């Protein structure tokens, strides 16, 4: 069986410099009856299905455009990109169309590098009308920031959270090259009742210190 | 035009099994290969299998030894893509794709299967009230607990885009699906324009129009 | 089958003209798709026609034409209106249709302009 093998797993490149992207095989992919080396790279946007880029390791499909190419041989090949533009953000997959099954690789995430950007960071406590039921979400929202290696805390009473929250990133935006992050921290309400500071506490490469934004609950 | 249309998503109880529709049409669909490719969220794509509508031959991946069947209809051009015994694992979008090597690649939409034994529950949609900081201002929608994915939110009815960020929904230990949805504007505007997260959920006939007022 | 023939192997043509290539045959398969490649300075292969022609697969250039001969084993590979940025090397490849597809492709015929 063949093992496709990516490195590096993230590649952060400014817009308009070179990208490499590498793809090592267990076995070769050469075929002596076609004289081809049969290797395919995709190109995926998040939400979109796959886009088929370079085959026979060296072929351009049509409309594809001139920074895209492909190299190699035998078990050791390569995607390039030289002049990175903001549409290139995606995940690029090589995969093994010689012997079956056609295995694909890991991926590489290839994002924009851009300036450090510190987050603004939001504390909401949980609505009134969710106080109806009996749970209670506090959320910590992170907007704007590079790069994506973000830390977030949560305290209630000056006391550590753990193993009661969940958290999620968007896509890098296409304007400022930057992400967002959303934290909620689920509690019940009896919990939420018994208990009045509650705050997140932010580090990133882009504050000089950790940010905390807290709250006193019943207070505005 | 070439066009690959796929079925429809489906909900499936873990130990079911789905088949997968895919109708070829603009060209000599008993001559080229289509592929079944899916993905799992949060995970590369992953190859399962080969077709060849002229003569029937497949080709299946060993992961899915016994469970993956691959037929072809050649009155109506479709090919189905059937997977037994399936897992919360199985969770993915599945692809259709006309990939006959040293031709153009061609790509079904995509069909989302959704193993869980958890049932269809509307949303519920909570106001995330600013105050806010000095220079921009933040409010969104939390729109939790509902089953299946996907859920529709918009600002204004469409007419509020700038600035909006609706982050990939979450799955809780309750099987349910949980998102939220922000947006920055000027501290000015707080109290000079209303806020209105439009939130739809089809599944269940979730539809709430829910107005973000500051607190 | 044998693999098909790109003539002339070179061809010298005046700036803004009609250079046309011959792709033939001897014996054709029942189901083939013909490819026209030119190759790129970066060492790649651009596909830039293809028989029989797809009006709805993008990428596609009203400059790079393929005509299929009355005998139907022989093509042409006609660009019109040549630029000096055409000048290069091109080939000209069969794919079969067939379940186990087989490759067929020609020799390098270089174009000047």
């Amino acid at each position: 069986d063949i093992v496709m093998t990516q490195s590096p797993d993230s590649l952060a490149v400014s817009l308009g410099e070179r990208a490499t992207i590498n793809c090592k095989s267990s076995q070769s992919l050469w075929d002596s009856g076609n004289q081809k080396n049969f290797l395919t790279w995709y190109q995926q946007k998040p939400g979109q299905p796959p886009k088929l880029l370079i085959y026979w390791t060296s072929y351009r499909e049509s409309g594809v455009p001139d920074r895209f190419s492909g190299s190699g041989s035998g078990t050791d090949f390569t995607l390039t990109i030289s002049s990175l533009q903001a549409e290139d953000v995606a995940v690029y997959y090589c995969q093994n169309d010689y012997f079956y099954p056609h295995t694909f690789g890991g991926g590489t995430k290839v994002e924009i590098k851009r300036t450090v950007a510190a987050p603004s960071v939001f504390i909401f406590p949980p609505s009134d009308e969710q106080l109806k039921s009996g749970t209670a979400s506090v959320v910590c929202l992170l907007n704007n920031f590079y790069p994506r290696e973000a830390k977030v805390q949560w305290k209630v009473d000056n006391a550590l959270q753990s193993g009661n929250s969940q958290e999620s990133v968007t896509e890098q935006d296409s304007k400022d090259s930057t992400y967002s992050l959303s934290s909620t921290l689920t509690l019940s309400k009896a919990d939420y009742e018994k208990h009045k500071v509650y705050a997140c506490e932010v580090t990133h490469q882009g504050l000089s210190s950790p940010v905390t934004k807290s709250f006193n609950r019943g207070e505005c | 035009q070439v066009q690959l249309v796929q079925s429809g998503a489906e909900v499936k109880k873990p130990g079911a099994s789905v088949k997968v529709s895919c109708k070829a049409s603009g060209y000599t669909f008993t001559s080229y290969w289509i592929n079944w490719v899916r993905q799992a969220p949060g995970q590369g794509l992953e190859w399962m299998g080969n077709i060849y509508p002229g003569s029937s031959l497949t080709n299946y991946n060993e992961k899915f030894k016994n469970r993956v069947t691959m037929t072809r209809d050649t009155s109506t051009s479709t090919v189905y893509m059937e997977l037994s015994s399936l897992r919360s694992e199985d969770t993915a979008v599945y692809y259709c794709a006309r990939l006959s090597t040293g031709t153009f690649a061609y790509w079904g939409q995509g069909t989302l299967v959704t193993v869980s034994s958890a049932s269809t529950k509307g949303p519920s949609v909570f106001p995330l009230a600013p105050s806010t900081s000095g220079g921009t201002a933040a409010l969104g929608c939390l729109v939790k607990d509902y089953f299946p994915e996907p859920v529709t939110v918009s600002w204004n009815s469409g007419a509020l885009t700038s600035g909006v960020h609706t982050f990939p929904a979450v799955l809780q230990s309750s099987g349910l699906y949980s998102l939220s949805s922000v947006v920055t504007v000027p501290s000015s505007s707080l109290g000079t324009q209303t806020y209105i997260c439009n939130v739809n959920h089809k599944p269940s006939n979730t539809k709430v129009d829910k107005k973000v007022e500051p607190k | 089958w044998n693999p098909p023939t790109f003539s002339p192997a070179l061809l010298v043509v005046t700036e803004g003209d009609n250079a046309t290539f011959t792709c033939s045959f001897s014996n054709t398969s029942e189901s083939f798709v013909l490819n026209w490649y030119r190759m790129s300075p970066s060492n790649q292969t651009d596909k830039l026609a293809a028989f029989p022609e797809d009006r709805s697969q993008p990428g596609q250039d009203c400059r790079f034409r393929v005509t299929q001969l009355p005998n139907g084993r022989d093509f042409h590979m006609s660009v019109v209106r040549a630029r000096r940025n055409d000048s290069g090397t091109y080939l000209c490849g069969a794919i079969s249709l067939a379940p186990k597809a087989q490759i067929k492709e020609s020799l390098r015929a270089e174009l000047r302009v």
